[PDB]
């Protein structure tokens, strides 16, 4: 029961953005949690691009969860957790931030925002509220029709990807993740 | 030159403890190449870090080294044994015979156990799973062994259950860090009706956040047959207990369905109560 | 349910001639930095690599002399062999160079009087069994003690009567072994446990329907097994869950067909070899008992595996050590 990613996002037609994240590696290597939050933030932005509008998914990785959401507006989220965290919890978190996004940020600030323009502080204090489920507020007006039992799930992230498309090819051509993170990936790409 | 360059790395190691001994974990920094004039011994707070590059060189030379020591090729003084042995095992504490070079050194008077006791916690925080770290553990703590248990033991036994916790949380359902814990009340705390007890609850909230680990489940499953056995006025709540765990379990699987842990752990705590 | 998903593009077909042509390349390319890795179990290692290319009969191709040479120069004046040059004598390395040397019948190179003594000697007055000489029990050493002396001819050197009651002494009320008295069961403690029983002739103490359950419960949805509730399927599992099924008799309730494609699915089309998962790195560990645990199932271009030793039924016929198993 952990929450690892929590990040509101934005699909333009020419790229998505980032524009604010909040993360918790405090469960990873001391020496790695650094590399380990870029991928985040890689995942979260790679899940919105191969995702539409207005449809949820959930890609599924070993030992890793990232449920994206994104609305009927290019506005998205996405959260990553693990295989004991319930999806419907997930979606329930997603809602009502992207609820109290709009409420903050205007509607043209997202297409051109970034992460040092946008202001929200209370993406830490969810991601550490929603730690434990049994801790979540029960809005019932949210989960009572969220589901439509049509949200499309991945074994992997490959799944996303063309035919042709090879997922080595993205990270070290990427322009969030680092060199010593690309480099971390070299020695993941040996099947650790 | 690489036999002055490694040579110098068992001396930053060693200078690393003793100029901070409260060292929390030990990590690997990715690191393709060297830098100038620069250790690849770097500390940042109570973490420390070794670049990727010079493991490659630093571990084989250190397991040889050990091994001329075993064959009588090459002497070491016990203060040059306990230094290679120590950087050896914090790459590598499966390393079974490094190990029992510091039994010998243990058991010669030489090396105080409680530099093995804290050796072998560091390497769990890299490897968690290490089954030979907890063999030679158990090892350390009979000798430390030679009614309720003394201060110093029970100093002991909840040092050994933060271990044993944490090296849980690292790697999910450890078995080997479970059995260990359990090894811990049978040997040292001898089955204490209190101990038991505070296991049972300081383990309560982790259980409910790792709900996928029956090793952490079967804990709990241990810590109720041997209270059980204890009893053979705070005894008196052995069918209130059971009620409490089949409650607490009810209370898991219906806020988190799916899991074959949850119930496999109920399934186990109705056998305990038909069979009173 | 956490498991994996069998890709389409997965190997649905035995690669033996590649699974081959790994084993014999395997440590071929000179690393320093992973020879000291895994030196400390060196010994088990060539027994894996050894045991599988005679399982495919491709044991011709391994460097008989040197390895005979290398086991030779692991006795210790104990009279126990450790995993290799240098390193302290165990009960483990003791097993599996006793098993290299019965796959080459070359059992002479060593002292077998001073490994009896060895083994011997690591029993204590409850029936355990030590790992070695620093008192590690464990229901592993159990079954390399009886698994050594079975092979040797020697299982009356030690207390037999008293071994026995200290591994159903083990035995959880699930039906299930762990390694020590109070243990969670474990698939693979189990099949030392089993392996133990079956050797001394005491499998009527088993509840074969209790305990093929428990085993049974290991299968997941993708057809793989693992070692105990909500883990991921492995390769090794298969094995471990798959011998100790057919030691007690029960076999034959396991899902052949999906568990077949699980383990074929963990194959590696360019390099060969096993892995745990589909899509993870191979080694010959996987390699070996991937291939064993085709080889319970029935894959015809692989030789008969006995689920005790681990070992080409042929091999164990040729020393007269076969146990008896639950009918
Ligand atoms: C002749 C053969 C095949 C073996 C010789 C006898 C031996 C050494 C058997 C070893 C099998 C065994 C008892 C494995 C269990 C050891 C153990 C406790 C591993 C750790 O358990 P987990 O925490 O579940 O880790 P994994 O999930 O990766 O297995």
């Amino acid at each position: 029961m952990k929450l690892y990613s929590l990040s509101v996002l934005y699909k333009g037609e020419a790229k998505v953005v980032l524009l604010k994240a909040a993360y918790d590696v405090s469960s990873f290597s001391f020496f790695q949690r650094s590399s380990v939050q870029e991928f985040m933030t890689f995942t979260s932005q790679l899940i919105v691009e191969r995702s539409s509008k207005g449809t949820r998914a959930s890609v599924k990785e070993q030992d890793y969860l990232c449920h994206v959401y994104v609305r009927n507006d290019s506005l998205a989220g996405v959260v990553i957790a693990d295989n004991e965290y319930p999806s419907r919890v997930a979606f329930t978190l997603l809602e009502k931030v992207l609820d109290e996004f709009s409420k903050q940020v205007d509607r043209i600030d997202w297409p051109v925002g970034s992460p040092a323009t946008i202001h929200y502080p209370a993406l830490d204090g969810h991601l550490s509220r929603y730690q434990n489920p049994r801790e979540a507020d029960p809005m019932t007006k949210v989960q009572a029709e969220l589901d439509e039992t049509k949200i499309i799930l991945h074994n992997t992230m490959e799944s996303l990807l063309e035919r042709g498309e090879k997922l080595d090819d993205l990270v070290s051509k990427s322009e969030v993740l680092g060199t010593q993170s690309k480099a971390f990936y070299k020695t993941a790409r040996k099947q650790n | 030159e690489v036999a002055v360059l490694v040579q110098r790395v068992v001396k930053d190691i060693t200078n690393a403890f003793r100029r901070n001994p409260h060292i929390d974990e030990i990590g690997l920094i990715p690191c393709p190449e060297a830098r100038y004039n620069r250790s690849p011994i770097v500390l940042v707070e109570n973490k420390l870090g070794v670049e990727s590059w010079c493991v490659k060189f630093l571990l084989p030379y250190v397991h040889n080294k050990l091994l001329l020591y075993r064959t009588r090729k090459q002497w070491l003084n016990r203060d040059e044994l306990i230094d290679v042995t120590c950087t050896l095992l914090l790459l590598n504490p499966d390393f079974t015979t490094a190990w029992n070079v510091r039994k010998e050194l243990i058991l010669s008077g030489t090396l105080n156990p409680i530099k093995d006791l804290h050796l072998g916690k560091l390497a769990l925080t890299k490897f968690p799973k290490s089954p030979e770290t907890w063999i030679h553990r158990r090892w350390v703590l009979q000798q430390l062994i030679q009614t309720i248990p003394t201060e110093r033991a029970q100093r002991l036994i909840q040092e050994e259950m933060e271990v044993c916790g944490e090296a849980a949380g690292r790697y999910p359902s450890n078995y080997n860090a479970w059995s260990h814990r359990i090894w811990v009340l049978q040997h040292l705390a001898k089955l204490d009706v209190k101990i038991l007890l505070d296991e049972l609850s300081s383990t309560k909230h982790w259980a409910s956040m790792h709900v996928s680990d029956h090793s952490g489940f079967h804990y709990r499953q241990f810590l109720l047959k041997s209270l059980i056995s204890q009893t053979v006025e705070p005894r008196i709540n052995l069918p209130h207990l059971l009620e409490e765990e089949v409650e607490f379990s009810t209370d898991l699987i219906d806020s988190y369905p799916g899991h074959e842990t949850l119930w496999c752990h109920r399934r186990h705590i109705f056998y305990l109560q038909h069979h009173l | 349910q956490k498991d994996v998903i069998i890709k389409s593009d997965a190997p649905d077909t035995l690669l033996l001639e590649k699974h081959a042509d790994y084993i014999a390349s395997y440590g071929s390319k000179k690393d320093d930095y992973e020879y000291c890795m895994s030196e400390y179990l060196r010994m088990s290692g060539i027994y894996w690599g050894l045991t599988v290319m005679d399982l495919m009969g491709q044991l011709h191709r391994m460097n008989r002399e040197e390895i005979l040479a290398f086991i030779k120069s692991c006795q210790h004046e104990c009279g126990g062999i450790s995993a290799s040059i240098g390193h302290d004598p165990h009960l483990l390395y003791t097993l599996s160079a006793v098993q290299i040397l019965t796959l080459y019948d070359s059992i002479n190179v060593i002292d077998v009087n001073k490994v009896v003594e060895y083994v011997k000697g690591l029993q204590k007055e409850d029936g355990s069994f030590a790992g070695d000489i620093w008192g590690e029990i464990d229901t592993r050493f159990s079954f390399c003690a009886v698994a050594t002396l079975a092979l040797l001819g020697k299982l009356d050197a030690i207390n037999v009567e008293k071994a026995i009651e200290f591994v159903l002494s083990c035995m959880n009320f699930d039906g299930g072994f762990g390694c020590r008295p109070g243990s969670e069961s474990h698939a693979g403690q189990i099949y030392c446990c089993t392996g133990f029983l079956a050797i001394t002739s005491q499998l009527h103490q088993v509840n074969s329907d209790l305990l093929g359950w428990w085993l049974c419960e290991r299968q997941l949805p993708s057809g793989g097994l693992n070692g105990r509730p909500e883990k991921l399927p492995d390769v090794c599992y298969s094995w471990w869950v798959l011998a100790s099924l057919k030691i007690i008799g029960r076999l034959h309730w396991i899902d052949r067909e999906k568990l077949r494609n699980f383990i074929l699915a963990c194959q590696d089309e360019e390099t060969g070899g096993f892995a745990d998962r589909p899509g993870d790195m191979v080694d010959p560990f996987h390699t070996l008992f991937g291939i064993a645990g085709l080889s319970l199932l029935g894959e015809e271009q692989i030789k008969p595996v006995n689920p005790v030793f681990c070992m080409p039924e042929e091999v164990l016929q040729r020393v007269n050590v076969q146990p008896e198993l639950v009918s």
